[PDB]
């Protein structure tokens, strides 16, 4: 099959500045047959390019296509925050019609630290089975992050899993989802439970606790 | 119609208007890019041999390209054709093989190189036999350009 | 304008087939043009180009794929259909329909689906149980946990809220059914005023819930 | 449909028993021409440093030509080969690069 290969994987760049983006395919291609798709979070991906360096109807004029052979090149110019998705080319060269890897455009920013929170297991779901303690970090900047969990002044390992969202396209930043599984009888016994947040977009480790509904 | 021939080529349709290189297997079947295979059957780009006896195989396989000059590439192309057939024996035998070099002058834009070669081996029941290239994407397969044959010569 | 559903089961079992299908309102299939076609993306990296399908009943199929794809047309019935056979976990993907304009004057996919996202196991599907988590600005949103299989939706006042909500990527639990936590966070002093339910739904189960998070 | 004086109609192709006439697979093969033949006769897809001209339906195969700033000649329909730039000294130029001929100087 012929293999596009995007570089580089990843890009940072702060609004304004320019985007290069290439995709090489393992034998030269027409260049009719070249396309580049955008893909923004929980989207289906949307043609961008077509035809090596045509824009699809509606694409901003900030987006270019570039190339022949086996070197095609996607710009993007002065970097809007909505930029900010995956972005894949596609050959029907000769077939399968194949895609690359992808270039994931990250926006950079400018230190914003996490609103902290933290949820009780609310009291129909200790009712049946479990216990669930849920912290949340708000619209915040950068990729790190960390978290520690404190029962009876104890650290935990293994008993909880986290989920992190993608740079806002208005905004430009993450936001992660640390829950504690442990039964609705081994919670019943401690009393103390805490949520540790260290951040670089902060002085020092910000907690946030609770008593058992107290 | 009882006879022994055979002749597969390059899917990807037609013109305007323990073994060195890698194996092609891209090949397939029935008269329309103009193949045929006739007390001869394949598996997986390899024509398998019924009937034991002296067959003239014999394969082209197309080499077209452009280039560049680029920071980090030396530009001689070795294009070779490999012709191996697997017998009751472990490690693939090589039977034939046919070179090119591609042109120095670094004022070369563009690169064809198409290659021929044939000849007759004594084949046994169920002997299997493919074709083999070095710089397999710079192989064109448009299906007049590359093929792969082979017949009984009684 | 012209837009595409990914209709199909988002559940198949180990070696069984799996089969999905697209519909197509705004203009018909028939007009000698585009190829109609799909597209499965393999947990969170490359796209696949499975096969596409012409008008008139023609196929084209990935090589690779080695015929357990079947793909076909009904304009009478505004459709097309594609099915895998004898699948496994190399199969678990999110699996997109789309029109590609053959060469009626691009080569590329201008017409996408939402594309829904397939599980290959022998499982059991779950529905979600939903348990709210209760709240200068606040932060309140639901916990929907316990289903299976991946597939599930969540808004806010049935899409009347959609400010500062950040619904987060489902977590496939030690179980092997899966969590996913949906908050919002709204101004501190309208803990009382025009408030919040949550909507979650889960087609594989039926399951389509609301619920209302308060102090 | 059915035979035409042991002719198919392009688009279409005949059978092996004789007797009916089968349809070529859309961007996939041809005809175009009143045939009799068992087999259609398969797509061309553009070689490198061409562009689709028009895509490769049922009685009409795909069209390709050279890449802008290439040309296609007589004796050479097989690579595309660059325009030139400049003229040398002392010719001076008349007729651009088109997709079928080099520049053309004269003197």
């Amino acid at each position: 099959e012929i293999v596009l290969t995007q570089s580089p994987g990843t890009l940072s760049l702060s609004p304004g500045e320019r985007a290069t983006l290439s995709c090489r395919a393992s034998q030269g291609i027409s260049r009719s047959y070249l396309a580049w798709y955008q893909q923004k979070p929980g989207q289906a991906p949307s043609l961008l390019i077509y035809g090596a360096s045509s824009r699809a109807t509606g694409i901003p004029d900030r987006f270019s296509g570039s190339g022949s052979g086996t070197d095609f090149t996607l710009t993007i110019s002065r970097l809007e925050p909505e930029d900010f998705a995956v972005y894949y080319c596609q050959q029907f060269g000769s077939s399968p019609w194949t895609f690359g890897q992808g270039t994931k455009v990250e926006i950079k920013r400018t230190v914003a630290a996490p609103s902290v929170f933290i949820f009780p297991p609310s009291d129909e779901q200790l009712k049946s089975g479990t216990a669930s303690v849920v912290c949340l970090l708000n619209n915040f900047y950068p990729r790190e992050a960390k978290v520690q969990w404190k029962v009876d002044n104890a650290l935990q390992s293994g008993n909880s899993q986290e989920s992190v969202t993608e740079q806002d396209s208005k905004d430009s930043t993450y936001s992660l989802s640390s829950t504690l599984t442990l039964s609705k009888a081994d919670y019943e016994k401690h009393k103390v439970y805490a949520c540790e947040v260290t951040h670089q977009g902060l002085s020092s480790p910000v907690t946030k606790s609770f008593n058992r509904g107290e | 119609p009882q006879r022994v021939a055979a002749h597969i080529t390059g899917t990807r349709g037609r013109s305007n208007t323990k073994a060195l290189g890698r194996k092609i297997n891209s090949w397939e079947s029935s008269r329309s890019g103009h193949s045929f295979l006739s007390n001869l059957h394949l598996r997986n780009g390899e024509l398998v041999i019924h009937e034991k006896g002296f067959y003239y195989i014999y394969s082209q396989t197309y080499f077209r390209f452009q280039e560049e000059i680029k920071e980090n590439t030396k530009n001689d192309k070795q294009m070779v054709q490999y012709i191996y057939k697997y017998t009751s024996y472990p490690d693939p035998i090589l039977l034939m093989k046919s070179a090119r070099n591609s042109c120095w002058s670094k004022d070369a834009e563009y690169g064809l190189y198409s290659i021929y070669q044939g000849g007759i081996f004594e084949l046994k029941e169920n002997d299997r036999i493919f074709v083999s290239v070095t710089n397999e994407h710079l192989i064109d397969m448009d299906h007049e350009a590359s093929f792969f044959g082979a017949f009984l010569v009684g | 304008q012209v837009q595409l559903q990914e209709s199909g089961p988002g559940l198949v079992k180990p070696s069984q087939t799996l089969s999905l299908t697209c519909t197509v309102s705004g203009g018909s299939i028939s007009s000698g043009d585009y190829f109609w076609s799909w597209i499965r993306q393999l947990p969170g990296k490359g796209l696949e180009w499975i096969g596409h399908i012409h008008n008139s009943g023609t196929t084209y199929y990935n090589p690779s794929l080695k015929s357990r794809v079947t793909i076909s047309v009904d304009t009478s019935k505004k459709q097309f259909s594609l099915r895998l056979s004898s699948v496994t976990a190399a199969d678990t993907a999110v699996y997109y329909c789309a029109r590609d304009r053959g060469g009626d004057y691009y080569y590329g996919m201008d017409v996408w689906g939402q594309g829904t996202t397939v599980t290959v196991s022998s499982a059991s599907t779950k529905g979600p149980s939903v348990f709210p988590l209760a709240p200068g600005t606040a932060a309140l949103g639901c916990l929907v946990k316990d289903y299976f299989p991946e597939p599930v939706t969540v808004s806010w006042n049935s899409g009347a809220l959609t400010s500062g909500v950040h619904t987060f990527p489902a977590v496939l639990q030690s179980s092997g059914l899966y969590s996913l936590s949906s908050v919002v966070t709204v101004p501190s002093s309208s803990l009382g005023t025009q408030t919040y339910i949550c909507n979650v739904n889960h087609k594989p189960s039926n399951t389509k819930v609301d619920k209302k998070v308060e102090p | 449909s059915s035979p035409s004086e042991g002719l198919c109609p392009p688009g279409h192709h005949i059978s092996e028993d004789g007797r009916d006439c089968i349809s070529c697979k859309y961007g996939q093969d041809y005809s175009t021409h009143w045939n009799d033949l068992l087999f259609c006769l398969r797509c061309t897809r553009c070689d490198s440093g061409e562009v689709e001209l028009s895509p490769c339906t049922t009685t009409r195969n795909t069209v390709c030509q050279c890449e802008e700033g290439t040309f296609r000649e007589e004796d050479s329909p097989e690579m595309c080969r660059k325009c030139r730039t400049g003229c040398p000294r002392g010719m001076v130029k008349v007729g651009d690069c088109t997709p079928w001929s080099d520049i053309e100087c004269v003197h």
